[PDB]
RNA sequence: CUUGACUGCGAGACUGACACGUCGAGCAGGGAGGAAACUCGGGCUUAGUGAACCGGUGGUACCGUGUGGAAGGGCCAUCG
RNA sequence: GUAGGGGAGCGUUCAGUCCGCGGAGAAGCCAUACCGGAAGGAGUGGUGGAGCCGACUGAAGUGCGGAUGCCGGCAUGAGUAACGAUAAAAGAAGUGAGAAUCUUCUUCGCCGUAAGGACAAGGGUUCCUGGGGAAGGGUCGUCCGCCCAGGGAAAGUCGG
RNA sequence: GCGAGAGCUAACUUCCGUAGCCGAGAGGGAAACAACCCAGACCAUCAGCUAAGGUCCCUAAAUGAUCGCUCAGUGGUUAA
RNA sequence: AACCGAACCUGGAGAUAGCUAGUUCUCCCCGAAAUGUAUUGAGGUACAGCCUCGGAUGUUGACCAUGUCCUGUAGAGCAC
RNA sequence: GGUCAAGAUAGUAAGGGUCCACGGUGGAUGCCCUGGCGCUGGAGCCGAUGAAGGACGCGAUUACCUGCGAAAAGCCCCGACGAGCUGGAGAUACGCUUUGACUCGGGGAUGUCCGAAUGGGGAAACCCACCUCGUAAGAGGUAUCCGCAAGGAUGGGAACUCAGGGAACUGAAACAUCUCAGUACCUGAAGGAGAAGAAAGAGAAUUCGAUUCCGUUAGUAGCGGCGAGCGAACCCGGAUCAGCCCAAUCAAGCCGAAGUGGCUGGAAAGCUACACCUCAGAAGGUGAGAGUCCUGUAGGCGAACGAGAGGUCGUUGUUCGUGAAACGAUGACUGAAUCCGCGCGGACCACCGCGCAAGGCUAAAUACUCCCAGUGACCGAUAGCGCAUAGUACCGUGAGGGAAAGGUGAAAAGAACCCCGGGAGGGGAGUGAAAGAGAACCUGAAACCGUGGACUUACAAGCAGUCAUGGCACCUUAUGCGUGUUAUGGCGUGCCUAUUGAAGCAUGAGCCGGCGACUUAGACCUGACGUGCGAGCUUAAGUUGAAAAACGGAGGCGGAGC
């Protein structure tokens, strides 16, 4: 008995083309370029998952550095005197405190400096 | 039917190279790895034919969908008589039933029956039996086919 | 339809090619080679280009057919055969079957109960140990 | 003075992908020199070599086709 | 984790068998944010018009992006190049649904040992009348060597 | 990279040896960069410490602290 | 009879092709090799070496200390 | 609040982008069959009485097909059928037929011209004749060879068979013996089959007993640049049997059981409540799925006609390659015995065995499959033959090559009629269940072209993605982990193949569909899983039955090595 593709291929293909939208030109419309575009897209997804884990960390950091400096502290010195008084805060939170909660950041500062000297 | 003839130029054309039009990659051409006439039959060794057959009978005895039959009252070769007899041995009408006897009349009665099959003498097989719900045993060639 | 097949009694074949899953490309074959080629003939005794061990070696002797002798064992006329004797067709309808050859009886086991034999030939130690346990050996004329 | 530049073998190892190749105590038959214990199956050693195949030759009596013989063939030797 | 060997499975058809659906609507197709570890598979909505899903088992022409692969369709180049001899055209008149192109008229331009005329070889109704305008015409066509129908060809002396 | 040969103590050179690496290795670093320095990615996280390598801005992190040098933009490409 | 150092057509014929391309579903586990030795053999085949599956075996592996023998390079030296 | 000043940001889109809606293009997919394909079985020749195959003709209108032959879509006779018929073809008018048409079976008659062509010629289908009878119109004859005559031969046939002739590529990893292989092809003859056949045989048992066929022996004995590779037979089991003579019943047809009511529906066959048949539940048609409507099936009948010697030299055949070369087999030279004789037993000799050369026929089993029928884990429109038909269109001076082609509906009820236009085309109407079927008439994928809409886009540098955030939009697995779109940021070297190393300025490819490649065979080899019997395991050819399988010990594997 013979068994044409009949259906399967159109199936596979559409799957890709439905992943494949928003894509500029041919990419969103022809299979090969679509599936392809998606190979690379794969690479970018994986890496950029861990990557965003980096990037956010960076962001939090610069916000804290700011905070410290807003009084007279370095990031490194603030964070270090916040290791010294053992104030074991996540730094994401520290950003949050720093930019949305003023006088709190103030206190955490005075603390870090105290524990530093 | 797609003659040998080289079709065009081996080099030169600016086209992919081909030889004939009778080829697996051509529409029209012959099939590559197609089926041909064969025969999937072999000789399963005796031993296990017997052991199967048996195991089938059995499987339907501890069922228990056996009806060991010594007689048959089905007038002269008529179907309604089959349906009646049947009715009075326990044959509601909601099962598939496989006759094994030797009396032409009983078969001729058992033939048109939508819910029943009619296997004559020896030609009996694990299929038909398992193929069905009930075995019309019968009885005669059962204890003597034991030995 | 009830049934089912013995676990491991039917292995699904290999269809090579088909995906990276999977046996990508190549089909087991690797990259290039004479092996790579849809073509018969290689074959199996073709070592190198070369000249083979096969033909590097001394051809000793020749080939005689000869009369080859059908084994009968002691521990088979012996133990629990309970002497129905050897007769002719009798041993055939038991456990020593060929045709178009002559039967030989030779040792292997030990000897007790008295039996007379009916073989085409036999070993010295055989006639010896079977007479010394109560029975003859019928060699043809 | 001599023919151990010897037949029948081979414990155990070196070596090599394979095929080869290398060393060897000891046992037998039977010798050689020493008065002896001994030593010898080639040279201080490591180069001085060519697998199969087909054929010559000296033994050998395993095969030889209905049978007994002979052709031919096998085995040891050996020559190209 | 490459060649490679091993392990478990997803989907396609045909087949045996059971659960079973379907004109109050099958398959196939179309949309989507649900599910599964993945091959995949469900819900509902729109399509369609007469067949089909599911489980277990069996057998395969059983899964394609590539082969300057094969068939077919449609894109790019592009409203580009070209419209096939630089012998050349004007105005009036007519017809038609529509005219630079078709039909009259009056001129102009070109061939004139030809670009005239008569045969042969070849072609085959292309000839004539009346009609048509899809396509053939390198534009247009009301026109034609294209389409339709009907007619036309006559030998004792030519030629066999 | 370390050992040597052929080269011209030439080569992104070639022929051996030897360790690691790429091949078949993603991740950070060396601007960029198969081989180099750190390091071997089973999925998830808007969680923490470190390695090589860094901390004026681009660009995360001391325009740090003290004892000095060079003033040539040396740094940021060579010699008698 | 529009490409003649050997017409075109059909056929053997699916000649051969150590060569070039191409070889489609998914997840998991392991995971190489480009060294040797031959080869009318060098971009090809044989055997080993290296992977993997499975059955046996039982710590025989592996690194590291010890003990113990083998060596003739680095350096050095001038005894041939 | 007006003027001026400094600073910030908005909107427009020529065009484009992403998404969405809606068509177009095209004809994938699903469904379907009016066409294939294979296996089993049946059947198997035609022709000088003109074959296959044609040319031209026959029609009320006739281009193609079909049927036919100037007696021309037909003519006579018989038989079945019994109401319609007047070929596909779907068109009018003409008619025919219950005195029996049409269709079917069975014979007959007529059958132009070409073609073995055959009165002679010829560029097939055309040209010109001579002779016999006829009043003419016509009819017959006029080839050649075997024969006394009567009579037979000529040509065609897909394969099957026999014979004369007989390649190469290939493999031996080069080649020449060798292998391909007496294969491809050419030719001759012949049949429904053919060939072979009635022992100077196999042979080794003083056994079998014509042949052909299958199983097996058996990849055994052997052959061979003893390399590649080549490869028997006797015995044993089956198929089918035969040994004779000469020279001193199917083919036309008929007849055949048993349901209605309500329900959905455009439509009942489906749902349903109760029914009956069955020797008949195989199938197909009927508005959607029918045992009980129809045609059928099980069954029963069934026709006038109808069919059932030796030797030598060069060589070769078998496993036979000069090898110890037997034997047959023939080309050239030689050409013995005929019974107290001849031939073989693989050189050769004796012995001892098997045999009757020089004359012929022979059914049966076996091979094939143009054709007929039945089936199918064979195809359904790129499949399947090349063809849903066509060797046609088209190409070729020729030999030769050679396509794509499928679908309205249940039924034509095929759209009178009004509207814009010359038309084409469309918009109504009307039919239908549906015109979301309208004749470019089933579904209608994708590339590809467009209209509309959302959000965006004119200081911007880009493998076109990713990932983070803001904007705007939307709310039928969908108000949160949202979906569409977007701005800004970070980050980021297409895919494949080939490689020491690929974004590579290295290979491939315009795009999307669909077709596209690790298979099959052998009762071979060797392994892993599994199973059934287990010192035991097993059949093959065949036989019988066959909506199934059973029988079949002939041989095979294990049994003991050297
Ligand atoms: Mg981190
Ligand atoms: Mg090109
Ligand atoms: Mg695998
Ligand atoms: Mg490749
Ligand atoms: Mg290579
Ligand atoms: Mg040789
Ligand atoms: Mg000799
Ligand atoms: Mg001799
Ligand atoms: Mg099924
Ligand atoms: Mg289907
Ligand atoms: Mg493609
Ligand atoms: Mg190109
Ligand atoms: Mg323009
Ligand atoms: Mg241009
Ligand atoms: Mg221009
Ligand atoms: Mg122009
Ligand atoms: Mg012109
Ligand atoms: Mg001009
Ligand atoms: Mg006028
Ligand atoms: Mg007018
Ligand atoms: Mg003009
Ligand atoms: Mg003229
Ligand atoms: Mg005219
Ligand atoms: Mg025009
Ligand atoms: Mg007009
Ligand atoms: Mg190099
Ligand atoms: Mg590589
Ligand atoms: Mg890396
Ligand atoms: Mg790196
Ligand atoms: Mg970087
Ligand atoms: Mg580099
Ligand atoms: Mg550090
Ligand atoms: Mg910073
Ligand atoms: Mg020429
Ligand atoms: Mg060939
Ligand atoms: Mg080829
Ligand atoms: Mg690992
Ligand atoms: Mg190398
Ligand atoms: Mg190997
Ligand atoms: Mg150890
Ligand atoms: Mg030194
Ligand atoms: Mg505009
Ligand atoms: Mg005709
Ligand atoms: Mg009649
Ligand atoms: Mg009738
Ligand atoms: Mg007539
Ligand atoms: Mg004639
Ligand atoms: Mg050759
Ligand atoms: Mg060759
Ligand atoms: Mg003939
Ligand atoms: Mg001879
Ligand atoms: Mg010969
Ligand atoms: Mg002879
Ligand atoms: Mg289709
Ligand atoms: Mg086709
Ligand atoms: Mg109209
Ligand atoms: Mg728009
Ligand atoms: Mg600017
Ligand atoms: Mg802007
Ligand atoms: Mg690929
Ligand atoms: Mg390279
Ligand atoms: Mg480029
Ligand atoms: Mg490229
Ligand atoms: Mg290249
Ligand atoms: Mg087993």
């Amino acid at each position: 008995p013979r068994a044409k593709t009949g259906i399967v291929r159109r199936r596979r293909h559409k799957k890709v083309l439905k992943r494949a939208k928003g894509f500029w030109g041919s990419r969103s419309k022809q299979y090969r370029n679509a599936f392809q575009t998606l190979l690379n897209a794969a690479t970018y997804e994986y890496r950029d998952r861990r990557n965003k884990k980096r990037d956010f960390r960076r962001l939090w950091i610069q916000r804290i550095n700011a905070g410290a400096r807003l009084h007279g502290m370095n990031y490194s010195t603030f964070i270090n005197g916040l290791k010294r008084a053992n104030i074991d805060l996540n730094r994401k939170v520290l950003a949050d405190i720093a930019a949305r909660e003023p006088e709190a950041f103030k206190a955490l500062v005075d603390a870090s400096r105290n524990a530093r000297q | 039917s797609k003659t040998g003839r080289k079709m065009y130029g081996q080099k030169g054309t600016g086209n992919a190279r081909h030889g004939d039009r009778s080829v697996p990659t051509f529409v029209g051409g012959g099939v590559a790895f197609g089926p041909k006439p064969r025969s999937y039959d072999y000789t399963l060794p005796r031993q296990v034919r017997q052991l199967g057959l048996a195991m089938a009978i059995a499987s339907r005895q501890e069922g228990g969908k056996l009806v060991a039959v010594d007689g048959f009252d089905i007038a002269d070769a008529k179907t309604k008589n089959f349906i009646s007899w049947a009715k009075q041995n326990g044959l509601d009408g909601t099962e598939k039933v496989l006759l094994v006897t030797d009396d032409e009349n009983t078969r001729r009665a058992a033939r048109n029956v939508s819910w029943v099959s009619v296997l004559p003498v020896a030609g009996v097989n694990v299929y038909d039996i398992l193929r069905h719900d009930r075995l019309v045993i019968d009885a005669a060639a059962l204890e003597i086919v034991e030995e | 339809h009830d049934l089912k097949p013995t676990p491991g009694s039917r292995k699904d074949r290999k269809r090579v090619g088909r995906g990276p899953g999977g046996t990508d490309k190549t089909a087991g074959r690797g990259h290039k080679g004479q092996k790579s080629r849809s073509g018969a003939g290689k074959g199996a005794f073709f070592e190198g280009g070369r000249s083979r061990l096969i033909a590097r070696l001394p051809k000793r002797g020749f080939n005689n057919v000869g009369t080859t002798y059908e084994v009968v064992k002691l521990s088979q006329l012996q133990d629990l055969e309970d002497t129905t004797f050897d007769r002719d067709t009798l041993e055939a309808y038991r456990l020593v079957r060929r045709k178009n050859r002559p039967v030989k009886l030779l040792a292997s086991g030990e000897i007790s109960r008295a039996v007379t034999v009916h073989v085409d030939a036999a070993s010295a130690a055989a006639i010896k140990a079977v007479e010394a346990a109560g029975g003859r050996v019928v060699l043809p004329e």
